């Protein structure tokens, strides 16, 4: 095997893919010119300049151990027992390993950190981003410059966030990346104000027809216009040419795999447009521009592999030896034309300048009187190393002094580098399609949105997440899991829960959106209305004028010494039509609570008295008192059962109506209608028939004037009756029906006095 | 410094076995343990010879041996494992590892052998934290892990109904996760731990004092749970016996039946329920040992100094002789079988292997030479269910493993009791293999006495009468509290107030209203008040009769009419109100009853007045004055009925006091204050009435009314101290009120009407 020794005061490891995997005999084939020769320079490059660097390690020289990896986890385990052999108690000597600088890849980091562990010696990773090795309590001795790959996530989630796109569709791939990403990706979107609504899995064993149907379920979701990728470089591209032949167009926000390539919108540009992708920030090292140019394989002796890394990159043998191949050029170089940085380059500094100030602060608490190598550095324990300094590191980036504020090179709790990446945006110039720089994701959100166009547009995704106008809207919808589009309630119910628009009262106007769960109120009859002041007057009127023929009654009742009778007689009735007359005062009144119940027995009485008095003078000393007393009884008697209508439910028990608006209802007693007017009805109907029959008859003896009222006053029972019922029958209003029977029942009893008043008012004129 | 045993085979078997105990500082590792690492590396050989020798068991592949020392510490195991992996990467590769006795030295055997697909099958490591496959995707054990015996513990504890228990746990490794394991297994079993402490290593006999002490402060808790180790449960045993306190222990494999636990404390170890690993003797394996001396056995390394060790001689010298292993008494290791069946099972998942690549050979398959850990252990370590070797004959034991890679829980329940000659003797009284089985029998304790040792509870369940739900501070602790008779409880938690009046008909739900109270009494008190009744019904049908012949009579003639008629029914209207009163109140009849005594003292009044009219000096002005003073009276009566809502529904004393819904919702203070205003104007005009010097004129009926006026105000003013001085007996006030308007309405019979008619009648 091939493999670097330089020999030191401390030796670093090194874990480097230099070789591509391979199948068949061969373990490991290709040489890799970009992520295994130049990231294998890089540790070297920056080494050789803490060798010379004055003030990190002045007396200690920092040694190298690396080794190919060949991109095999398996293989790298055979390698890396030789980083422990000189770590247990004369071909090749073993070296003491102070640290490894390896990994480049998350299989090849996992399964070296396991055997490391056992041995307590320090890891730091210059590409893995595995979000696996953040857990310390099975890789408690590895450490990474690079953020892992979960912190894409909170950036992608933080870009829906400032562009209020809410309703979006996730799009992942097979393997250990996309699961592992999209599931960290939910709890962030799901911690926002955010839910996923489709989930979609790519796979690389598919032919592009499975493509189209990823694209198809898709566009069955009019809403979602954004999508989140989280796919790999290869994947995404065949995706995005898939929605070319659909024709589709999506905004597409992409993590790392999609980020400033040139090889995924090659042929499909037009469905690309305004896409927004994410991409490490990493700057490009000037000082390693000239230190890998000017590497020749006459004087580069330090490198093994890279003879086959030249004959590889120029087509050429060196020694050709009977082959198909040309000779090299003496003057073979690689210069700017033909070289490209490595993206992940300084990362690889950042890691080698990592242990190596690590060290030198160890060294420093340890030895501060000398300057070189102590006795008690020969131990060399690695578990103070990684948990007191290593954790503990802060210092500016060796080789980027421009940016030096945000350039700090430090690890968090879980051993993890800084999380800083860098948002473009796939834009259309003119005649040109490139990306552009946008903002960048430091520990905070900051977009140039200025500089974004076809994205400067909101284009709402929220069609389902809130449109939500503030009509007591109820997020819900039946079928889709968390649409809500926000239709599935009207204003005039209250809002008191999502799922459920839940309205709280029947016919209820909300306040704003659920304080309005109270009932609607209603309004009673307005009192002191102008149309009951007409009838108070009336029956004002009407009781000073029964009032007047009361006194001028009992002051003509001397000289008329024949009549003994006639003052009794006339007293009741002055009495009936004065307790009739002062109904009208209380039953126009609108508050009502138990005056409707002593109402109808005062009409009752009323018409009783009334009665008896007809009675009386159609069947007409000691004879005429006695029918006085009958008379009497019988008002009594009416009056038994008047009470016991009420001796059930006298204020009633509910009153309502067909309008659920006005609810003009009294509120105060809920009497029968029916059982009202029925028996109004029957107590004038005995009157009527008891009236005919007197006026058939002729009364001569003084008589016909008794006999003319009774007969005069019968026709106005049977009309008042005739016409009070109808009207309070069907239309049952809260007052025109009550104002026209108190107008009927005053005119009744004018008439009736009016009557029996007519002798002695021409009598006393 | 290392040795290594290395035999030649087809298939050669790791070994990792503690032969040297912990050197520390001063060296690697020292002395050689004499039974856990040599006897089970014999154990293991013997196995091995057995295989090869089995013509059953791979007939042609012959079973190699790579047996290290792991010296007790886990950095010498991992620095020692690093030579089964150089073989898989002269060296001779192997197809498993059959070691690890310390659960650290498996751990890192583990972890290191799991990346280079090794399968490992332990024989002692009984770690709970090597159960998962997370992070020992190889690793097998034949001995149980160590929390099967929390919940063995567990379902002994709950066998004997021991729901309150204390837990003593340890400071180191063992000594916690069985702690966790025994607390989460109680709560499924509902069973609940009362004192929860860790004891220490370093502690001193002080500490030790006051964790006894501190179990001592529930003395409900006579059982203690112990998940100690040996030194730890032997020092807590010479604590209690110091302080000479009495618990019913429960302990772990960590005591078993090791006799050094109760060496010199076997007075406060009486009653202890332990647990040991089951496990037998091999006869086999004791005639091999026996018959093993240095000069016939070269192929183990440490066999000298284990032979220096044991027996005290030195090869340097020629004491080393005499001496021989059949003379000496010989102890077999407890876990020898477990070692055996390890060995043996990978032997058969081995054959198996080889059996289904390639059925037509006999020999090491063509197919066979690379050896995966992956398939090989998942798809036949995993899966083997062979007969147990050198197995005694009545006993059905099977070596399997389960999916988490374990092997079969099976404890033996010890106990500590005194002989009669009171030897102490720790005898199986059960067995816990997936299920619990305890005779009962030979316990000491079990026999039929006044109470097994019973830790019910804190306090006993308390549901029959009182109110269970009041807790001192701890949950578990369930204690009853009665409730007043006014407080009876609807629910579990607590008690309601509804009142004692409200008995529930055995259903405690709801409060049941009960309708016995003073409503009305049919025939308990209506005795009386049917003769006030009856006599103001004999007085109206005298007055009917009175009134009959009065314009007949000069007398009544010459007095007025009108006001003759209402004294007859103002009379008759004391009686009205009378059964009133009687009847039940509601919120009817009270605001008839409260109007009844309104009018009662306005007609009284109004004959005062119009008797003082008369003598002072007209029927016109008479009757006038008097329908005015009546429509006055009751003008404030109707502005004082609405002040306030009438209603029914009145709350009393509890214990059924039989005094609900004994009067209306209405105030009746309103009215006491109505009636006396009016008893002083009657008092009044009553004075000035005997003011008047007209006695010569009209004497006798002046008499009469005066002497009527004076007895009503006599009485009107000896019945407000007595209201007043009850405040209570509703029924006595109802009866004392219908007594009080008889005796007005009777003196009112007895005024200036009736000379009157007396004199007409004779
Ligand atoms: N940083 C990577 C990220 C890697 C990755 C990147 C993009 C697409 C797929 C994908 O596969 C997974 C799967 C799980 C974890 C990490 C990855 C690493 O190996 O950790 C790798 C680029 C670094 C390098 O090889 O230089
Ligand atoms: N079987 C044991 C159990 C062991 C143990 C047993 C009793 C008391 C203390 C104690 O220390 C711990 C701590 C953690 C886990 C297991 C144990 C193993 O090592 O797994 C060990 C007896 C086996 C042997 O060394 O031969
Ligand atoms: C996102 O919505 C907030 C308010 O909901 C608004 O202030 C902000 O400008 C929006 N961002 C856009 C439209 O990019
Ligand atoms: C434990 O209680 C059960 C009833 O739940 C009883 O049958 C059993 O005998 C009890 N165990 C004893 C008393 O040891």
């Amino acid at each position: 095997r091939r493999e670097i020794k330089i020999e030191g005061d401390l030796v670093l490891g090194g874990l480097f893919p230099i070789n591509e995997k391979g199948t068949g005999t061969e373990e490991c084939g290709r040489i890799n010119e970009d992520r295994g020769i130049q990231r294998l320079e890089a540790m070297l490059f920056a080494i050789d300049e803490i060798n010379k660097d004055d003030y990190l390690l002045p007396g200690v020289k920092l040694g190298v151990h690396i080794l190919d990896t060949c991109s095999r986890d398996t293989y790298a385990l055979e390698q890396s027992l030789e980083f422990v052999r000189a770590s247990l108690t004369q071909e090749n000597i073993p070296l003491l390993i102070a640290g490894v600088i390896g990994g480049s890849y998350s299989s090849v980091s996992i399964q070296v950190a396991n055997l490391l562990r056992l041995f307590q010696i320090p890891q730091i990773s210059y590409a893995s981003t595995s979000a696996k090795l953040s857990d310390k309590s099975r890789y408690d001795y590895f450490a990474r410059t690079v953020p892992p790959d979960f912190y894409q996530a909170k950036a992608m989630a933080e870009i829906l966030r400032f562009f209020n796109w809410t309703y979006v569709s996730t799009v992942a791939s097979e393997g250990d990346y996309g699961e592992t990403g999209i599931e960290a990706f939910e709890q962030e979107a799901r911690l926002r104000n955010i839910c996923i609504a489709t989930a979609e899995k790519v796979g690389r064993s598919n032919i592009r027809k499975s493509y189209d149907s990823v694209i198809r379920e898709l566009l069955q979701k009019p809403n979602a216009r954004v999508v989140v990728l989280f796919m790999r470089s290869d994947d995404s591209r065949e995706l995005i040419a898939a929605a070319s032949r659909a024709n589709a167009s999506f905004t597409w926000v992409a993590s790392d795999g999609w980020g400033a390539q040139e090889s995924i919108i090659k042929g499909s540009e037009h469905v690309a447009y305004g896409a927004i992708t994410l991409e490490l920030a990493s700057q490009p090292v000037r000082q390693f521009d000239r230190y890998f140019q000017s590497l020749n394989p006459y004087n580069n002796h330090r490198n093994p592999w890279f003879r086959d890394f030249w004959e590889q990159k120029f087509q050429c043998s060196l020694q050709n030896k009977r082959n198909h191949r040309r000779v090299c050029d003496k003057h073979l170089a690689i210069d700017s034309s033909n070289y490209e940085q490595e993206s992940k380059i300084m990362f690889v500094v950042n890691a080698v300048y990592a242990m190596a100030h690590a060290l030198h602060k160890m060294q420093r608490t340890l030895c501060p009187n000398t300057t070189k190598l102590c006795d008690a550095m020969k131990i060399l324990d690695g578990k103070k190393l990684y948990k007191d300094y290593l954790l503990k590191i802060n210092f500016t980036a060796p080789f980027n002094p421009n940016k030096d504020a945000d350039s700090i090179v430090k690890f968090d709790t879980f051993g993890d580098g800084m999380g800083r990446y860098n948002v473009f945006n796939f834009q259309n110039v003119g005649g040109k399609y490139s990306y552009l720089k946008v903002g960048h994701w430091a520990e905070t959100l900051s977009l140039d949105v200025n500089s974004i166009h076809w994205s400067r547009n909101s284009v709402p995704t929220s069609q389902c997440s809130d449109p939500c106008a503030p009509n007591e809207m109820k997020n819900m919808q039946p079928g889709d899991v968390c649409c809500w589009i926000c239709i599935p309630c009207e204003p005039y119910e209250y809002l008191a829960d999502e799922f459920t628009c839940m309205d709280c009262g029947s016919g209820q106007w909300p306040t704003a959106d659920l304080t309005g769960c109270y009932d609607l109120p209603e309004d009673y009859i307005r009192w002191e209305d102008a149309w009951a002041i007409g009838p108070v007057t009336i029956a004002c009127l009407g009781f000073m004028c029964t009032c007047m023929v009361v006194t001028v009654f009992i002051k003509h009742n001397n000289t008329p010494l024949v009549k003994a009778s006639g003052r009794e007689l006339c007293y009741i009735l002055l009495f009936g039509v004065g307790l009739s007359y002062c109904m009208t005062f209380f039953f126009i009144a609108k508050p009502s609570p138990v005056i409707c119940a002593l109402r109808r027995l005062g009409l009752g009485s009323s018409f009783a008295i009334c009665y008896s008095a007809l009675l009386t003078k159609t069947n007409c000393f000691i004879s005429p008192s006695s029918q006085v007393f009958i008379c009497l009884g019988l008002i009594l008697v009416q009056i038994v059962m008047v009470s016991v209508w009420l001796i059930l439910e006298a204020p009633g028990t509910r009153r309502y109506t067909l309008a659920e608006k006005r609810e003009t209802v009294i509120l105060k007693c809920n009497v029968k209608d029916s059982s009202m007017l029925i028996s109004l009805t029957y107590d004038v109907i005995l009157v009527i028939l008891c009236t005919v029959y007197a006026f058939k008859t002729r009364k001569c003896p003084e008589n016909f004037n008794e006999a003319k009222f009774i007969g005069f006053t019968m026709y106005t029972t049977c009309i008042i009756w005739l016409a009070f019922l109808p009207i309070f029958y069907v239309t049952s209003s809260d007052y025109r029906v009550q104002t026209t029977t108190m107008c009927i029942s005053v005119s009744l009893s004018g008439f009736v006095v009016l009557g029996c008043l007519f002798a002695p008012k021409v009598h006393i004129i | 410094a290392k040795k290594v045993l290395t035999l030649e085979g087809d298939l050669v078997l790791g070994g990792l076995f503690p032969v040297h105990q912990k050197g520390g500082p001063a060296e690697d590792c020292g002395p050689v343990n004499e039974h856990r690492g040599i006897q089970r590396l014999e154990a293991m050989l013997f196995a091995l010879d057995r295989i090869n020798r089995d013509p059953h068991l791979l007939p042609g592949v012959r079973l190699g041996a790579h047996i290290l020392d792991s010296c007790s510490k886990d950095t010498h195991a991992l620095e020692q494992a690093l030579d089964f992996v150089r073989a898989s990467l002269a060296p001779t590769a192997i197809t498993g590892v059959i070691g690890g006795s310390y659960s650290d030295v498996s751990i890192q055997v583990a972890n290191l052998l799991r990346l280079f697909q090794i399968p490992q099958i332990s024989y002692a490591s009984t770690s709970a934290k090597l159960s998962d496959k997370s992070r020992y995707d190889y690793f097998a054990r034949t001995v149980p892990p160590d929390f099967f015996q929390a919940k063995a513990m567990a379902e002994i504890l709950r066998f004997f109904n021991w729901t309150y228990v204390s837990t003593v746990a340890s400071e180191g490794d063992y000594g916690e996760t069985g702690i966790e394991a025994f607390e989460l297994e109680a709560r499924a079993r509902n069973i609940c731990v009362a004192t929860s402490e860790k004891v220490g290593r370093a502690m001193s006999r002080a500490a030790f004092e006051g964790v006894v002490r501190a179990l001592l402060q529930k003395p409900s808790a006579r059982v203690a749970v112990l998940f100690t180790r040996s030194e730890d449960a032997r020092e807590l045993l010479a604590a209690s016996q110091r302080l000479n306190a009495s618990f019913t222990w429960v302990a772990s494999d960590g005591w078993g039946a090791l006799e050094s636990v109760v060496a010199g404390s076997e007075g406060a170890a009486e009653g202890a329920i332990t647990i040991e690993l089951a496990s037998y003797p091999i006869s086999d394996f004791a005639s091999y040992f026996q018959s093993l001396d240095p000069w016939n056995n070269s192929r183990n390394p440490w066999f000298r100094e284990f032979w220096e060790q044991r027996f005290r001689c030195s090869f340097r010298q020629r004491d080393c002789a005499a001496h021989s292993l059949r003379a000496v008494p010989f102890e077999q290791e407890s876990k020898i079988m477990f070692v055996v069946n390890a060995v043996y099972a990978m032997a058969h998942a081995l054959h198996n292997m080889h059996r289904a690549l390639c059925p037509n050979t006999t020999r090491l398959c063509d197919a066979m030479r690379p050896v995966n850990g992956r398939r090989l252990y998942k798809d036949f370590v995993l899966n083997v269910k062979f007969d147990a070797p050198f197995r005694p004959a009545d006993t059905h034991n099977e070596v399997r493993f389960d999916r988490f890679g374990d092997g079969i829980g099976r404890y033996n329940i010890f106990t500590y009791l005194r002989a009669g000659s009171g030897r102490y003797r720790y005898q199986k009284v059960g067995y816990w293999a997936e299920g619990l089985t305890l005779d009962t029998s030979l316990i000491p304790w079990a026999s039929p006495s006044a109470g097994p040792l019973p830790a019910s509870r804190c306090s006993e369940p308390c549901l029959q009468n009182e109110v269970k739900s009041v807790q001192p501070g701890e949950v578990c602790c369930w204690l009853c509290i009665p409730c007043q008779p006014y407080e009876y409880r609807l629910d579990e938690f607590t008690c309601a107030d509804c009142g004692l009046g409200y008995w529930p008909n055995a259903s405690l739900t709801g409060c049941f209203e009960l309708p016995q109270e003073y409503i009305r009494w049919g025939d308990a008190w209506a005795v009386g008040p049917v003769t006030i009744a009856c006599l103001g019904a004999l007085a109206t049908l005298f007055v009917l009769g009175v009134f009959v012949r009065h314009n007949a009579t000069p007398v009544v003639k010459a007095s007025g009419r009108e006001l003759c008629y209402i004294l007859l029914g103002g009379v008759f209207l004391c009686y009205c109100m009378t059964f009133i009163f009687i009847a039940k109140p509601s919120t009817a009849v009270c605001t008839l009853r409260r109007l009844g005594l309104g009018t009662a003292f306005s007609v009284c009044y109004s004959a005062l007045l119009t008797k003082t009219n008369r003598i002072a000096r007209s029927p016109a002005s008479q009757v006038a004055i008097c329908l005015a003073l009546i429509s006055g009276q009751l003008l404030i009566v109707v502005a004082w009925l609405v002040v306030e809502a009438p209603g029914t529904g009145k709350e009393t004393a509890p214990e059924r006091r039989e005094v609900v819904t004994l009067r209306c919702n209405h105030r009746d203070a309103s009215m006491l204050g109505s009636l006396a205003y009016n008893v002083l104007l009657i008092a009044l005009c009553t004075l000035y009435a005997f003011k008047t010097r007209k006695c010569p004129e009209n004497f006798n009926e002046a008499k009469f009314i005066g002497f009527t006026m004076y007895t009503t105000c006599i009485i009107w003013l000896a019945f407000l101290p007595i209201f007043y001085v009850t405040s209570s007996d509703y029924r006595v006030q109802t009866t004392t009120m219908c007594v009080s308007v008889s005796l007005s309405g009777s003196v009112v019979l007895g005024c200036l009407f009736a000379p009157k008619l007396h004199i007409i009648l004779f």
